[PDB]
């Protein structure tokens, strides 16, 4: 009928397997697709907005879109390594630079 | 897993069901009670027609869903994790849409093929038979890959007949050949 | 007779096999079809859909598949089978073209009936490498002694003619094909340019004219006219320059060597434009998806004078972009001037100015050779070039009429006279050994003194002088090409002889 | 030369609009029946090749 | 076909039918929908498959209720053609819309049909004298010429193609078209007015001319195939009946606006400056089937409202593509009170030459399009310094290129009412005299005012009598 | 691991889609070859659009591609090769000799994605670099290490001057050079072949004191992108691996801007200004930062421009002027002017134009000449239509001098025997100084502005007014 | 909107409803989509200049850009009589101050 990114068809088989990812995905994320650098991220519910948030590609981002299913991360870090299902922890702290 | 992928047509959302419950294999199950919901969907045609139209709530849609395993609760529960996701999504439109596909995708994995020898009339049960044979003998449909070869009649192939099925057909008939001897003979 | 003809083409059709493709149209309208199935297909194939109509595909995708149609719409109807031609698009590709108007498709359009192609091609034959080039030695002479001049035109190379529309757009082209009837007349076969003119976007009355004018001038013999009219397709007329090109590369492998005229390119942009966005790819700059570049490089880059193992048979080409309002600066017009190895600008204002024809010189410059032009000539239009110049910075101190500096207005009172000299009237183009006697008039300033108004008196009697007189000195200009001191004297003495008198 | 090419083009479309005539006579004739028969036998024998 | 169909939308005029029964129709088919408004024709446009089709609807749309019968009526829409159609006005569906009553007829003929090859063409322009010497000397007619004009916002594009009309309009004996695409009704009136008063229509008579006219407010669907439908009435008469064709077409830039309009509807990404990527394809076939053939030879005449006067916008580009001749129209130059209005550095026709009219007329507009250059170019200097401050030898070209433009002011003749001075036309063989004689000079001596509003060069020397009186 | 079989889905020009196995893909800036008869087809892996079905660009054609093909998977990204076995081949951008003097490479390969060195290695040294062209070293002297640029019309002398800088630095200075075209002709490939073979640099036997990578523009965009990234890994291995110093030359950058614009369309990012992509300036920045004086090396690029309309405030050049170094403009006028170079005398600003790093002598001589020529650029204006009646005498001899010095810039070249005839002169840094220092003082205003025009230094000049005087 | 403005036949009751459709030109400006559109549907223009106005004439109207193209067939014979075409006189005063300079 329509595009949904939780009706992307791993996210979707699992739901009908009778596992929902969500509880695991509220911090941590899996990366759909990231292209652009645009990785477009499912979970992170428990995400303030532009949180810091740390790929375990070591990337760091900041999620400018805010989405209910994708939360649309912009990389402070590089695209080279990162490719889909990337685990991305919250680092759950906004974003913040030594002053002083 | 997917019995070879359905995508082009947002069938790739019915794929998952099958490949879900491919890897539950219980895909003759599911795709029966499919047919058996769908059927008393139908066969409930005053808001199974009008409750396969959107307008429902989360809370109504959610209660259509009850309502829906009020009446069998024999259904299997990958395509009932199926029905979550659809009133989730509110999207029914494509419901009978899945249960076609299902269909596709299951007698695809059962590896049974459908046919048509449109004609622009009538055709023998003798021919379907004899070409059966032909096409059984022929490399193209194997054993294991089945064949309903019927007739169409279709007077847009006019006279004739075109065999179909796998994407792979036989035009011999009078049209395409006046077509190319019009052209021919016009040059 | 005709049943004959027939009965061979009776005979001439029995018997086909399964169709092991298949796909049924869904989409239909819009001229660009998309139809659903079709895996067996390799890209920018040929597919024969049941209509009857042929469709190329595009586009490939894994819901429907875009092929973009040739044919009709209405023919065309939804849940037809098509079927893979299984082949890639391909031309006939010969001499049998050689006087023959011709389609997009290469049919016969004139009806000259069948071609002698010694072959087919494909219309996608990438361009030659460093290696298989050679350098550069084979003039080319348009009777224009302006171009010859100021943009001296060699083989394998690239010049772009811009300007605005129809301002002899086309007749700009036409007289360098009948200077180069001479070459043609010519029996060195290397110097006989078979012509190729491909005219894309015009009407058939247009065209009709055209080969008209070609047939009068009998140059039609080694034309070669490839046509996409004003009725024929936007896939067909992006696809007829690059057939187009299929048939010069013939002549060019064969160590022939021929020359293409791109008419007009800008015709076949908006074709591409049209195809692209009814293949819904996004617009590009000015709605040419860019990419379109790519499209057109690797066309013009097929111009090319090859090495010597290849028989040194070079393609010329001569694009030609109409340019609007003259709009260089426009994403086509931007992208063609970077590819091409000259520009020949024209000039609208020139031409109101009377300037026929109307030569933008200031933008008009031909990057490669020099041996893209006759070694005598070359020594002649030298200052002919420096004269100009001058004249340039001396025309704008002229300009607002303030009192100009003797030698200035020297400048001024010579360049005037040169400036008449080059307008040469449509379809009269000039042979160059009595293009190099004006030169020398004029360069050695013996022109300079002699009044405007009858400079093309002169010009005209000073010709008939030499075809009388010293017809012995054009001779040898014929025979020798290059100006030696005894032809430097004597010509320097008939033209005194004629000047004076 | 041009009249005589003329009239051969003129001859083949008489010619051709002649053919148009045959091709709706054959469309007619229970050859239309016939001829299904001759398209199935070939079908069975071109398919039982494949 | 009985296709039955619903309407299942009404997007605008731009209708999609569901044809309900999977019996497909084809493109270019033409359906009717029958309500209390009469049959509305559409026109099968698309086939977006399910047999759901999306239909340019032509003739107006409201009242639609969704769910709603279709019926398939085939094909092209049949206009109606023979001589009996001469004197008519006739919508696009063949009705009398100056109300003759059923438009009698021979044969009707598909709207659509197709271009006529390359092999069919035969091709010739001669001369032809309009009776008007700024486009005699610039721009010289032909038979089965193309004309095309750029002029203004109907500021006297209209004026200029009534006295064409007038004059070789009543001046070609064979058939003749007008087909005026989105034309206010008014002009209709007078047009239709003043033909039946001049006989080129004989109301009871018979007319060598045929009508074919378009309202601006009707559906812009119905003005797409306003066009295709007087092309169809035009091969009627220049094949089936074979006679001398000429045609007319005004405004044929609501010819393309209607396309661009629909265009996006249909879901067609609009190419530059909103004009459909179809635009290339629709200009092309039109001028491939007014075409010159060995059937006939079609004058035709094209009237381009420049929008905003922007000649390179994609289509007035386009139509540059198919002409032999324009004769754009500046605004600017109507306001300087120069009527004819015409740029005279953009004119052109294929048959301005120096064999096609001779060396001398050639000669002749060469002088004049390189003084009026020279001028334009000296109009900077004018302006920042005088007159008096150019050179003698400028100034008397100055002198003789104002009254050159002064000569080329030449009063209309059905606008002679609405100028309000009386006509004034000029035989192309008088035009050649005169100029040649005022570039030598030989009238350069006496009033600009007296060249100004003038016809002939005798026209301009009495005129100065009347100004020394 | 294993290469990951993919099949194509949708080719759609250059983007084409592959359908990677299930629960494998390969990351961003990978390299996909597709074994067909076109060799191997390379498709760098540039978005992951998830379900196992990636968005990669074709460099090379995609004619015949059945949609359903499996393409193999190199694993990682595009690594070409590097050596100093490389030096006299023409290589094209998939890494393959096309003059086809057998297998080239050292013992190295590396990838092309290559990344911009950090700040701590980065380190300017401004040093000078020396082309003996006069008016280059005096009024705008160039820099080692440095990333010059040829901004210029096409081919407005811009191949002569780097055939010049060929001729003159290249064999001269020890490092070794590297030619790459983007975009550029097989007409102007077949040129710079045999110029290149002439002047020796490209040693017929052995090692060539450059190497060569013609890329051209018929090839699809992918490829003409990624030319450049190839050639700079080159110099890369040069600058790191072997330390070498290099004296880079690109062609025209311009086509590299270009493409990048176009793929930036073609892979959905929407075009920002002018239609050229919004990911340009880090493109840029990218490959300028790889091109760098570092600790271990140093590389003096000299990049050719093609400026459209000779408009460079239009944003590809204008962007570009922010990210070279050492920017020069050279255009139509000067080359009509049939000066050779076509350098803008007034406009033109490298690095190094410091009072005393270029020498204060160096400096004052040259602030000297600015003001003479700028007092004829001032005064051309009055003149124009006015007239030089209304000038002062001691105006006049400032125009004299200026005029002089402006054919003073026309010194001929070696590689313009091929355009003008006339063979080349090479003037020293110091006898640059000295020579032009003399005119300025006036102890040269006796020699006629031809005497100063196509000929080198101030001996030269002197000798040509000696020619044209008798 | 325009076209049902109409002076009607004397079956329809010679009725009309004159359009007189008024557009507000900021600038003046009548080179723009929206004053073309209007004026090819129209037979005259009134445009009004800005500098009359400050020139105390209240309200000013521009006569080089005023025009009634078929106006003068719908006056009546005191009022064609007694202009004889001032416009065309005042495009002669238009010109002398013109070439004043």
């Amino acid at each position: 009928t329509k595009a949904q990114p939780t009706e992307v068809s791993s996210i979707l088989e699992e739901r009908i397997k009778g596992v929902s990812d969500e509880a695991n995905l509220n911090e941590t994320g899996r990366v759909l697709a990231v292209g652009d650098g645009i990785a477009r991220v499912f979970g992170l519910n428990n995400i303030q907005a532009e949180e810091l948030v740390e790929f375990s590609s070591g990337v760091k981002g900041m999620a400018l879109n805010l989405e209910p299913g994708q939360v649309g991360i912009v990389l402070f870090g590089s695209d080279r390594l990162v490719k889909e299902g990337e685990l991305v922890k919250r680092t759950g702290n906004i974003v913040d630079v030594p002053v002083g | 897993p997917p019995p070879v992928r359905l995508f082009g047509v947002e069938g790739t959302y019915a794929t998952a069901l099958y490949q879900a419950a491919a890897k539950n294999s219980s895909i003759d199950a599911a795709f029966q009670s499919l047919q058996k919901v769908e059927s008393t969907v139908k066969k409930n045609p005053k808001l199974g027609h009008l409750l396969l139209n959107p307008a429902l709530s989360l809370k109504d849609r959610n209660s259509v869903i009850d309502a829906i395993v009020e009446t069998h609760k024999n259904l299997d529960g990958y395509v009932v994790n199926l029905l979550k996701v659809l009133s989730e999504n509110n999207r029914l439109g494509c419901f009978e849409k899945i249960a076609s596909d299902f269909g596709v995708l299951n007698d695809a994995h059962n590896g049974l093929l459908k046919g048509t020898v449109t004609s622009a009339e009538p055709l023998d049960p003798k021919s379907f038979k004899r070409i059966e044979k032909a096409l059984s003998a022929s490399k193209l449909v194997g054993q294991g890959k089945s064949l309903k070869l019927e007739n169409v009649v279709k007077p847009e192939i006019k006279g004739g007949l075109i065999v179909e099925l796998g994407d792979k057909t036989v035009d011999l008939s009078i049209s395409t050949k006046i077509q190319k001897l019009n052209k021919v003979l016009e040059d | 007779e005709v049943s004959s003809i027939l009965e061979e083409r009776i005979k001439g059709v029995s018997d086909e096999a399964n169709l092991n493709e298949t796909g049924r149209v869904l989409a239909v309208g819009d001229g660009i079809a998309r139809v659903f199935g079709l895996n067996n297909i390799q890209a920018e194939e040929l597919v024969e859909f049941s209509s009857g109509v042929k469709g190329m595909a595009l586009n490939l995708e894994p819901g429907q598949v875009g092929i973009v149609l040739f044919g009709s719409d209405r023919l065309v109807k939804e849940g037809e089978l098509v079927k893979r031609t299984g082949n890639i698009v391909d031309v006939p590709v010969g001499p049998g073209l050689l006087g023959r108007v011709v389609d997009a498709l290469g049919n016969p359009i004139d009806g000259k009936g069948p071609i002698d192609a010694a072959g087919r091609s494909r219309a996608q034959v990438k361009a030659p490498g460093i290696l298989p080039r050679r350098s550069v030695h084979e003039p080319v002479q348009t009777g224009l002694k302006a171009v010859d001049a100021l943009v001296p035109i060699g083989r394998g190379q690239r010049e772009l003619i811009i300007g605005d529309r129809q301002t002899g757009k086309t007749a700009v082209a036409l007289d360098t094909i009948l200077n180069q009837k001479r070459w043609n007349n010519g029996s060195d076969e290397s110097k006989k340019l078979y012509c190729v003119y491909v005219a894309v976007g015009q009407k058939r009355s247009t065209v009709a004219q055209l080969v008209q004018t070609l047939e009068q001038h009998d140059a039609m013999k080694y034309s070669i006219i490839v046509a996409a009219t004003a009725s024929e397709a936007a896939p067909l007329q992006y696809l007829a320059p690059f057939t187009a090109a299929s048939i010069g590369e013939w002549f060019r492998d064969n160590g022939k060597h021929a020359l293409i005229v791109y008419d007009d390119l800008s015709k076949q942009a908006v074709a591409y434009r049209q195809l692209s966005l009814l293949l819904r790819r996004p617009p590009g700059r000015e709605a040419y998806p860019g990419d379109v570049f790519y499209l057109h490089s690797r066309l013009l880059e097929r111009a090319a004078k090859l090495s010597e193992k290849e028989g040194s048979g070079s393609l010329t080409a001569l694009p030609v972009i109409e340019t609007q309002g003259g709009d260089v600066s426009a994403y086509i017009p931007t992208n063609v001037i970077s590819i091409t190895d000259g520009q020949i600008f024209l000039e609208a204002e020139l031409f109101y100015k009377g300037i026929r024809p109307a030569i933008n010189v200031g933008l008009s410059v031909s990057r490669v050779g020099s041996a893209a032009q006759v070694k005598a000539l070359k020594q002649v239009a030298g200052s002919l070039k420096l004269f100009l110049a001058q004249y340039r910075e001396v025309a704008a101190f002229a300009q607002f009429g303030s009192d100009l500096d003797a030698s200035t207005k020297q400048t001024l009172v010579r360049g005037e006279r040169l400036t008449q000299l080059l307008k040469q009237n449509q379809y009269s183009p000039l042979a160059t050994e009595e293009q190099v006697p004006l030169i020398y008039a004029g360069v050695n300033g013996h022109l300079d003194g002699i009044e405007l108004s009858r400079i093309g008196e002169f010009e005209s009697s000073f010709l008939s002088y030499l075809k009388s007189n010293h017809n012995e000195l054009l001779t040898e200009i014929r025979e020798k090409g290059e100006l030696s001191k005894e032809l430097l004297a004597s010509l320097k003495s008939a033209t005194e002889s004629f000047v004076a008198t | 030369v041009r009249y005589e090419a003329s009239l051969r083009q003129l001859e083949q479309r008489q010619l051709a609009k002649s053919v148009i005539s045959r091709v709706q006579s054959e469309l007619g004739n229970p050859k239309f029946q016939e001829k299904v028969l001759q398209q199935s036998i070939s079908e069975i024998e071109q398919l039982l090749s494949k | 076909t009985p296709i039955t169909g619903k309407v299942t939308a009404v997007i605008g005029a731009i209708v999609d039918v569901h044809f309900e029964q999977s019996e497909l129709p084809a493109i270019l088919n033409a359906l009717e929908i029958k309500t209390p408004q009469g049959k509305l024709v559409l026109e099968v446009a698309q086939h977006l498959g399910e047999n759901t089709v999306r239909t340019i609807a032509m003739d107006g749309t409201e009242g639609l209720v969704r769910g709603e019968k279709v019926l398939d009526t085939g094909g092209p829409i049949s206009v109606p053609v023979g001589r009996e159609t001469l004197g008519r006005i006739i919508n696009v569906i063949g009705e009398p819309i100056d109300e003759r009553g059923p438009i009698k007829s021979k044969l009707r003929k598909p709207i659509h049909a197709d271009p006529p090859s390359f092999a069919e063409q035969s091709t010739s322009a001669e001369i032809l004298e309009t009776g008007i010497k700024v486009v005699d000397l610039l721009a010289p007619y032909a038979r089965g010429g193309k004309i095309g004009l750029f002029g203004g916002a109907g500021v006297g594009k209209t004026v200029f193609i009534q006295e064409l009309i007038n004059n070789i309009a009543k001046a070609h004996g064979g058939f003749s078209v007008f087909t005026g695409v989105g034309e206010r009704t008014r002009e209709g009136n007078d047009l239709y007015r003043e033909m039946k008063e001049t006989g080129v229509i004989n109301l009871e008579g018979e007319s060598k001319v045929a009508l074919v006219f378009g309202q601006m407010n009707e559906p812009p669907g119905a003005r797409a195939r306003v066009a295709l439908t007087g092309l169809t009435i035009a091969e009627y008469f220049r094949d089936e009946e074979g006679q001398d064709v000429l045609l007319f077409i005004d405004n044929i830039f609501r010819f393309t606006q209607a396309g661009s309009e629909v265009s996006a509807l249909l879901g067609r990404i609009p190419s530059a400056v909103g004009y459909q990527p179809t635009l290339a394809t629709d200009m092309g076939l039109l001028q491939e089937r007014i075409t010159t053939t060995k059937k006939g030879s079609v004058t035709s005449v094209q009237a381009v409202y420049v929008p905003a006067d922007d000649l390179t916008d994609p289509a007035p580009a386009t139509t540059f593509a198919h002409l032999d001749a324009t004769t754009v129209l500046s605004r600017g130059i109507s306001e300087l009170g120069i009527y004819p209005a015409v740029d005279p550095l953009d004119s052109k026709s294929r048959l301005l030459d120096a064999a096609v009219v001779g060396q001398e007329h050639y000669d002749v507009a060469s002088k004049v399009q390189e003084t009026l250059q020279t001028y334009k170019s000296l109009q900077d200097i004018i302006a920042i310094l005088g007159m008096d401050e150019l050179s003698e030898q400028d100034k008397l070209t100055v002198e003789r290129a104002r009254k050159i433009q002064r000569f080329l002011s030449q009063p209309f003749a059905v606008a002679e009412v609405f100028t309000g001075i009386p006509g004034k036309l000029v035989r192309l063989k008088d035009t050649v005299a005169s100029f040649k004689a005022v570039l030598e000079g030989k009238y350069d001596n006496i009033p600009e005012h007296a060249f100004y509003m003038v016809g002939g060069i005798e026209d301009v020397v009495a005129k100065a009598e009347k100004l020394a009186a």
